RNA sequence: CCGAGCCUGGUGAUAGCUGGUUGUCCAAGAUAGAAUCUUAGUUCAACUUUAAAUUUGCCCACAGAACCAAAUCCCCUUGUAAAUUUAACUGUUAGUCCAAAGAGGAACAGCUCUUUGGACACUAGGAAAAAACCUUGUAGAGAGAGUAAAAAAUUUAACA
RNA sequence: AGUACAUGCUAAGACUUCACCAGUCAAAGCGAACCUCAAUUGAUCCAAUAACUUGACCAACGGAACAAGUUACCCUAGGG
């Protein structure tokens, strides 16, 4: 009497992974709850699918972790917390490698 | 022109500008930082120096918070930053004090929003 | 499809192909996308900006479209205002 | 419990959209936006498409 | 398969059985804090930081607080929150006291030190001021950190200082056309007699900046030498060319940077006359391009692409016909 | 990760409790659960004295449970307060004990009274 | 020869089913799965064959991969020679057993269902006979030589 | 199911239920203020509609437009 459960894998985790070159929109990493963290030039999606937002390298580092007050849920599970501790949680950043452009001469007056 | 750290999105505070300034209203001292997004120190005024401290008969109240905002604004135009990004708590953002330092801000001639950058 | 008809003795064209594809001199099959009028009180936005697309067929894709319409299909049409015409030619590959 | 309706135009004649509304409720009056005008326009509706 | 970690656990200390009994987070604040002093700490695994990065004075002090809370309508003014401060003696004694700290941190910002001197920091003591004269009504002041048109910059500056020889040198470290690494100088005085600057030797004479279009922003550095004996030195642009490093290495036996004033230049009608009617040059014009945008390697078959796939790798966008 | 060696740096449920006779086993005299009846004839008062005595609770470690009131009674009408508390040591109950003795403002009775 | 006569014609009707498909040599050449009035079947896919363009393919090391055991992913050096892409098609996919991590069944079955690694459908020696156990692979002649794996060991109870 | 009517127009780059169809995220730009939940679902042709849109427990849910019981008279090509 146990019907249902032949949903097949989401095919979710890591899409590009610290070391790995990724340019602008690529997709870092799909995941069903929060995992992961943005960084620098990162952007997430609204179904917490985590993308780069600049050209570079993924790099994966730890920091710390103090949410926006107006998410009352991590707000009020730190003040469940004692005076040490302090969430760390795992970000990805991209370091940008291609600079802004570059000044090139263009009419010689 | 030059790129932001645009995401940093569910945490706060927001690291998508060039100057940020943070104030600190400690239990005796009240400071306000302009800040590079390496970390570094770019601007600061602080209660703990004693040509602002001496005028002042408090160094915290909205007296001591006006003067800081007319000092730092007053520095933002000798330091040649112009543009802001700021980001308070909502229950911060409802003090009288430190929308008092937003209206110094304002009157000083500091712009208390970044332009956008050009792609 | 009829490989060899029964008065002419020639291939035929399945006419579903023609009447709902496009084909580019350069070998590509233009589509559009299944079900861009239906229930899109569903749907978000996103979802009806792509399925509102012309969206082209994989390789096995074009070639099973190739092998379904004949030779008159395949052709060079100079005509006077397609919409379409800039796309029949596929510029700097390098494949 | 609900009515699948169009939402037509009282500027931008032909450009219709629909929304969902309940059985019960009263009879929507809307700013929507108007790409013919290409402004926020006051959408009137007129006929249900589909109870669900 | 479980590793030991390198270095010490954090949270760790803390972890006790009773945890009732330790004094708790009670506020959203002190959280935010702690964790701001524990970010900027270094650690031990791979973090941000890695890849982005006498007594009568106080006795005096404490006498003027006393005399200056005393006051019952100052004490009056800032429970109403009307009490006002005067900002002009607050910018003088900031300009005496704590003014050159603030000044090594704006041109530590600059990259000044990093170039002008390739790290070698200072303090410059001296509380400097210089002025260009706008009109004969204003005059435009360089402190550092500002932004000055060529226009304002046409002339020679007047230069105030309350010291005691000194030297004095003008320095674009970012307006050379061929070396990406040294600079240009445009006026430097030295033997300079007390605080008047007619009277000094000039080496180069003054010539306006130029910022060419497009260039963006040049920073321009007033660098400010005490100096204890005499020493002598010594249109073209090849002759306008050195770097301060080894400049300054040359003479530094008796040589020590004590100001520093830096203002920033953008483009403007007075750079094409100060190319144009003495220096006799055509304007170079410079644009900030772009790289070209992204796009992978153009596929047989674009599957699930759209239409536009055939604009992506399209240059021109004309009805070409071959050989028809 | 499970297997570097920082693995575990964001676990917090080992820092959370995600959840009454008293304590005395052989050397460690433990009170339970008290209740505290501050009655007054004034609600001004028997509140003040339960802020009062709230404050000297939470600045001395001790653990207050709950800071509720029973309804009153019609006579005059009698307010009171109830104060729940936990944690103590015997020494820290003569000076807690004789703290709330010295503090009382007027007329107003105490009780030390276990649950129940 | 009647649960619906027989003959001729349509009719070489139809059948996913059964069986059969004929000279030689060489070379390359074996087990994911998703759908499907679908599990005796077919399409896509995976693998495989040929030809062509180009440059990296495999093994991989520090670093790195979340809160509620084996390991795996990414991965420069190094060893190595393969890989991707284009053009064009065929053919195989209830596999069986063993070792290991699991489930159902009696913690029976030469029983059924996932994952990893072998072996058999490809040569040979050995364990008695031996698809799956150990040794061993690229091809021939020799009335030469060195080896691999390769033989079951056990026989007992007095008491103050 | 709930709120809202920018749940607007376009447009680099990616993920993807081991194929396909399907789905998803989206930099920048134009135009403006200043979405949550996990599944919460259905293709083609055909119909209604001037148009925009809509139509199945087609739940046997990749759906043929609509078709039940029984044969110890059963028959045929196969398998145990
Ligand atoms: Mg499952
Ligand atoms: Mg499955
Ligand atoms: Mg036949
Ligand atoms: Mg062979
Ligand atoms: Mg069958
Ligand atoms: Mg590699
Ligand atoms: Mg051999
Ligand atoms: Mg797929
Ligand atoms: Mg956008
Ligand atoms: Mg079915
Ligand atoms: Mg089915």
């Amino acid at each position: 009497k146990n019907l249902g459960g032949k949903s097949s894998g989401r095919r979710q985790g890591i899409k590009k992974m610290e070391g790995h070159y990724v340019h602008a929109g690529n997709i870092i990493a799909t995941q069903r709850h929060f995992r992961w963290h943005p960084g620098a030039h990162v952007g997430v999606g609204k179904n917490k699918c985590l993308y780069a937002l600049e050209e570079g390298i993924v790099r994966y580092t730890k920091e710390v972790y103090v949410p926006h007050p107006r998410n009352t849920e991590a707000v009020d599970l730190i003040t469940r917390l004692p005076k040490g501790a302090v969430l760390y949680k795992t970000f990805v950043h991209v370091v940008p490698a291609k600079p802004e452009g570059t000044f090139k001469l263009v009419a010689m007056l | 022109v030059a790129r932001k750290e645009r995401g940093w999105r569910t945490v706060f505070p927001s690291r998508e500008f060039w100057h940020r300034l943070r104030v600190i209203r400690t239990q005796h001292h009240v400071e306000a930082l302009v800040e590079h997004q390496n970390g570094k120190v770019v601007v600061s005024a602080s209660t703990r120096e004693w040509a602002i401290k001496k005028h002042l008969y408090s160094t915290r109240n909205v007296v001591a918070c006006e003067s800081i905002g007319r000092v730092l604004a007053q520095r933002c135009l000798e330091a040649g930053i112009n543009f802001m990004v700021y980001q308070p708590t909502p229950w911060e953002a409802a003090s009288d004090s430190m929308k008092r330092l937003q209206s110094a801000m304002t009157e000083g001639g500091v712009v208390l929003r970044e332009p956008q950058r050009i792609y | 499809l009829t490989y060899f008809s029964a008065r002419k003795g020639k291939r035929k064209t399945v006419k579903a192909v023609i009447d709902r594809f496009l084909r580019l001199h350069c070998g590509l099959w233009v589509r559009r996308k299944a079900g861009y009028k239906k229930k899109l009180w569903k749907k978000t936005p996103a979802r009806k900006k792509r399925l509102r697309e012309f969206v082209f067929c994989n390789k096995t894709q074009s070639k099973l479209l190739d092998k379904m319409t004949t030779s008159f299909w395949k052709r060079r049409n100079w005509y006077v205002d397609d919409p379409y015409q800039k796309y029949h030619d596929r510029t700097n590959l390098k494949v | 419990k609900n009515i699948l309706v169009r939402m037509v135009s009282e500027a931008g004649t032909g450009f219709c959209f629909n929304t969902k509304r309940n059985r019960l409720r009263e009879k929507l009056t809307l700013l929507h936006y108007d790409p013919v005008v290409k402004q926020r326009v006051l959408f009137v509706e007129k006929k249900k498409i589909r109870s669900l | 398969r479980r590793t030991p970690p390198l270095g010490p656990m954090p949270n760790s200390d803390i972890d006790l059985s009773n945890l009732e009994r330790l004094e708790k987070y009670r506020s959203f604040d002190r959280y935010r804090r702690r964790a701001e002093q524990e970010a900027q700490a270094p650690h031990w695994w791979r973090t941000y930081r890695e890849y982005f990065g006498r007594t009568q004075q106080l006795l005096e002090r404490k006498q003027a607080i006393q005399e200056l809370r005393a006051n019952v309508e100052e004490e009056r003014a800032a429970r109403l929150r009307t009490a006002s401060v005067p900002l002009d003696a607050v910018r003088a004694e900031w300009e005496r006291t704590c003014g050159p700290y603030h000044k090594q941190r704006l041109a530590e910002y600059y990259g000044l030190y990093r170039d002008l001197f390739h790290g070698a920091t200072f303090v410059p003591r001296v509380p400097l001021h210089v002025a260009y004269a706008v009109g004969e009504d204003d005059l435009m002041p360089v402190y550092c950190g500002n932004e000055v048109t060529p226009t304002e910059a046409a002339q020679a500056p007047e230069v105030t200082y309350e010291a005691e020889l000194w030297t004095l040198l003008l320095t674009s470290l970012d307006g050379h056309l061929l070396e990406p690494d040294a600079e240009y100088l445009h006026w430097l005085l030295t033997n300079i007699p007390g605080n008047r600057v007619a009277e000094g030797q000039v080496t180069c004479p003054y010539l306006p900046p130029f910022p060419a279009r497009g260039s963006g922003i040049h920073r321009l550095a007033f660098l400010l030498f005490k100096q204890d004996q005499p020493i002598d030195f010594s249109y073209q642009l090849a002759q306008r060319t050195f770097r301060t490093f080894d400049f300054y290495k040359k003479h530094q036996e008796t040589m020590t940077p004590a100001g520093l004033s830096f203002f920033q230049c953008r483009w403007d009608d007075s750079v094409t006359y100060i190319f144009h009617q003495l220096l006799d040059m055509r304007e170079p014009v410079f644009e900030f391009v772009r790289p070209p945008p992204y796009h992978p390697k153009q596929k047989r078959f674009p599957h699930r692409q759209p239409l536009r796939y055939l604009d992506r790798y399209r240059d021109s966008h004309e009805p070409t016909y071959g050989i028809y | 990760y499970k297997t570097k060696p920082t693995h575990g740096i964001g676990k917090y449920k080992h820092l959370i409790k995600a959840e009454v006779r008293a304590i005395n086993l052989g050397t460690d005299y433990e009170y339970g659960v008290l209740n505290i009846h501050l009655t007054a004839y004034d609600m001004t008062l028997a509140e003040s004295y339960a802020q009062y005595v709230h404050n000297l609770c939470n600045s001395l470690s001790i653990k207050v449970e709950e800071s509720y009131a029973m309804p009153t009674k019609t006579i005059l009408t009698t307010h009171e307060r109830v104060v729940q508390i936990s944690g103590l040591s015997a020494t820290f109950a003569e000076i807690f004990l004789e703290i709330i003795q010295s503090s009382l403002p007027e007329g107003v009775r105490l009780s030390v009274k276990e649950h129940t």
